RNA sequence: ACCGGCGGACGGCUCAGUAACACGUCGGUAACCUACCCUCGGGAGGGGGAUAACCCCGGGAAACUGGGGCUAAUCCCCCAUAGGCCUGGGGUACUGGAAGGUCCCCAGGCCGAAAGGGAGCCGUAAGGCUCCGCCCGAGGAUGGGCCGGCGGCCGAUUAGGUAGUUGGUGGGGUAACGGCCCACCAAGCCGAAGAUCGGUACGGGCCGUGAGAGCGGGAGCCCGGAGAUGGACACUGAGACACGGGUCC
């Protein structure tokens, strides 16, 4: 199955229908990358992005980072320190937003 | 107490004024706005004031009134007592827009010495 | 808007594709909801007044318009704030002109003469289709028109194909489909108004539109958005274009 | 005073010509508004009654003034079309 | 003059509140509403009712307001048909990157339209012929709602904060997704890369100064937000919890 990302689908089936890949989840919009850093809760997990900032009056850079939180359908099960792909979606929570839709290198 | 009496005839749409005081408006007092009353018992000279032959044994029923200070009475409010509510149609409020509602002072459906204006018509 | 929608619209902040004075003075004609959107349209009164001079103040140009003076498509237009927008046909039949109605070099309006007979056939962008009540297809134009096909010819009209229509009659009499070797006019974006042959397609994942090659006559490769290309023949041109 | 024709259009729209022009006069005041109607009536064979004089404008340190004025070929559209002021001003109807 | 329709939610004024998805910018709604306007496809069958204006009599210091009689509509109410919504079982015709979407066939229910009205000519009359109109469905347009990533103040003589708090499961409510609100199960969520708290402020396009790098301001014009003596809360409507509309303290 397809659903426009142009990746492998994961090896095994789930019943969530907040699924993406097996229920009625849809995805549209921003597509980032990053690294589990948070798996407590059930079914979620929190994602960390880093990148460089530029300051123009001292012309050198600084690190910023950005955390979000993310749904984890069981049919992947992301854990934490790994790789994962995530696609925005319609609300799920007061904080989640977004949706794990690859693992790209397990811990 | 004294009363003003607004006679209505339903079969011509003409109304007479007369006023009534003593032991005959004692009578009155108590009644509520939907009954009937026999005017002979009252006393009054029927005939005199329309000009007219009426059947016997005619009577009126009680419609509406006015206290002293200009507040009318409302047929859905049970007692005697006077009270301000909010209103969005029937008598005691002319709305003039849709959907307005404004707080009036109404009467309620008993008669009491404080009225002033009966209004009832002739059941033949 | 606190508590409903606008109503006016000032002169500072119009379209920016019109031909008006935005100092002279404060208001401007918001324009009706119609067949075509703010960025592509001008409300009538303009044209009767600012652009051909028929008129010099408002009240003579409602006056001109009320007596039906005016056929945009080929239909009578009386209300001051129709919007008119491109590939649309201006005709005066007491002074016996007709205009077409197309963006500039840098994206304004202008109005373009052009013969009788051409003034007959309008082309129609398909912007969408779906199926309808009864098993029936319905298009849906660029100009917010819609037609009714029925089942058999399903495979005869896709999305960016253009329908020439006879107006006012609307009956359809052409289909040219898209495809390398077509010949398309730029309506929007930075290369607007050049016009050319299709030459290759690229599409995306995850929904970003789609992008077109196009060489003009001199032999130049520009790329351009797909929906912005309106294909206007199969080789060469079926309306004058400028 | 010389009068020179400008330019002449015809709007069958309306039903009328509009007609610009020149005036030169060097060393006399700015004309008036009856001696260029006369003017222009017999220059170009115009009924008087259907002629409105739009304006006359004079500029800084010029010896010439700018003119314009309009035509219409019946004396009922011309009541239609013309506001109420400017056939007061150029004396074609009376005052209340 | 009155009944009736549309409008009065725009325009105009000010910057108190607000350190926040308020604002700037790129995206999303396959999770939503929209009177007036445009195109295409259809419909307008049968009944019923009151009341203002007007006449008789009035009440009240006034603001206001009562009873009886009589009448019309593009006013109001019924019946039918069309149509709309929910759930279960099949078929695969459409768009799209991808169908809880659209289309076709059965089945159980609930909701449920309309004004052939007005104007002018030819009509002896019959009836046409134009002009303005009424209702339903599909799409657009216009005006908005909601969501995300990134960007822009000062204080450590403020170091720990949070307990519907963070997430899950089952529902309710909404135009619509959502701890938005409930019932139950877990212990999560934020923080020395400055949380929490305190101070001061409507945000931007821009404006002043300087060779530039910078430093300072953001009343007047445009775009966005908020308010109508302070604090709460509703009716009508497509749209308001409404500056020249309503209720309480
Ligand atoms: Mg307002
Ligand atoms: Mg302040
Ligand atoms: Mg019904
Ligand atoms: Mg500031
Ligand atoms: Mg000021
Ligand atoms: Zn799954």
């Amino acid at each position: 199955r397809d659903i426009g990302l142009r990746i492998q689908p994961p090896a095994e089936k789930c019943d969530d229908p907040k699924c993406p890949w097996h229920g009625h989840l849809k995805i549209h919009g921003r597509v980032f990358e990053g690294i589990v850093v948070s798996d407590k809760p059930r079914k979620t997990v929190t994602v960390e992005r880093q990148y460089y900032h530029y300051l123009k009056k001292y012309e050198r850079y600084e690190l910023r980072r950005s955390r979000i939180h993310a749904h984890n359908p069981p049919c992947i099960n992301a854990k934490v320190g790994d790789r994962v792909l995530i696609a925005e979606t319609r609300p799920l929570s007061k904080t989640k937003h977004f949706v794990v839709v690859a693992v790209l290198e397990r811990a | 107490a004294t009363f003003k009496l607004v006679i209505s005839d339903p079969k011509t749409g003409i109304a007479k004024q007369i006023e009534i005081t003593g032991p005959e408006a004692e009578k009155l007092i108590g009644k509520r706005i939907g009954d009937q009353i026999p005017v002979k018992e009252l006393g009054i000279n029927l005939n005199e004031l329309f000009g007219k032959e009426f059947p016997e044994d005619v009577k009126m029923e009680i419609r509406g009134g006015t206290d002293k200070d200009g507040f009318p009475m409302r047929p859905d409010i049970h007692g005697p007592r006077r009270v301000r509510i909010l209103l969005s149609k029937g008598p005691g409020f002319r709305p003039k827009e849709k959907g307005e509602r404004r707080k009036k002072t109404v009467r309620g459906n008993t008669i009491s010495p404080e009225i002033v204006q009966v209004n009832v018509k002739l059941v033949y | 808007a606190r508590k409903g929608p606008k109503r006016h619209l000032k002169r500072l902040a119009a379209p920016t594709s019109w031909y008006i004075e935005r100092k002279a003075y404060k208001w401007a004609v918001r324009p009706r909801p119609g067949p075509h959107n703010m960025r592509t349209s001008i409300p009538l009164l303009y044209i009767v007044r600012d652009y051909l001079g028929y008129a010099k103040t408002a009240r003579e140009a409602r006056k001109i318009l009320n007596e039906g003076k005016f056929l945009v498509d080929g239909r009578v237009r009386k209300d001051y704030k129709f919007p008119v927008g491109i590939m649309d046909v201006v005709s005066i039949p007491e002074t016996g002109e007709h205009y077409r109605v197309l963006p500039n070099r840098i994206g304004k309006l202008i109005l373009h003469p052009i013969s009788e007979e051409e003034a007959n056939i309008k082309p129609l962008r398909i912007r969408n289709k779906r199926m309808v009540k009864g098993a029936k297809i319905q298009l849906n134009f660029h100009d917010g028109t819609n037609h009714l096909i029925p089942l058999s010819e399903k495979d005869n009209y896709f999305t960016s194909y253009t329908v020439l229509m006879k107006v006012p009659e609307r009956e359809i009499l052409e289909v040219l489909p898209f495809e390398k070797g077509a010949y398309v006019f730029v309506t929007q974006g930075k290369n607007v108004a050049r016009k050319g042959r299709i030459v290759e397609i690229k599409k995306f994942p995850m929904g970003w539109p789609d992008v077109v090659t196009i060489e003009d006559e001199e032999g130049e490769l520009f790329d351009t958005l797909k929906e912005y290309a309106f294909v206007v023949g199969r080789d060469k041109p079926r309306i004058s274009l400028p | 005073m010389e009068i020179k024709i400008t330019e002449v259009k015809e709007n069958k729209l309306i039903g009328r010509k509009e007609i610009y022009f020149e005036i030169y006069h060097p060393g006399e005041p700015t004309p008036s508004r009856k001696d260029v109607k006369g003017k222009l009536v017999a220059m170009l064979d115009l009924n008087p009654e259907t002629t409105v004089i739009q304006y006359i404008r004079s500029y800084f340190g010029s010896y010439k003034s700018k003119g314009y004025a309009k035509y219409y070929y019946d004396k009922d559209r011309m009541l239609y079309i013309e506001p109420e002021y400017i056939l007061i001003r150029d004396g074609i109807i009376e005052k209340k």
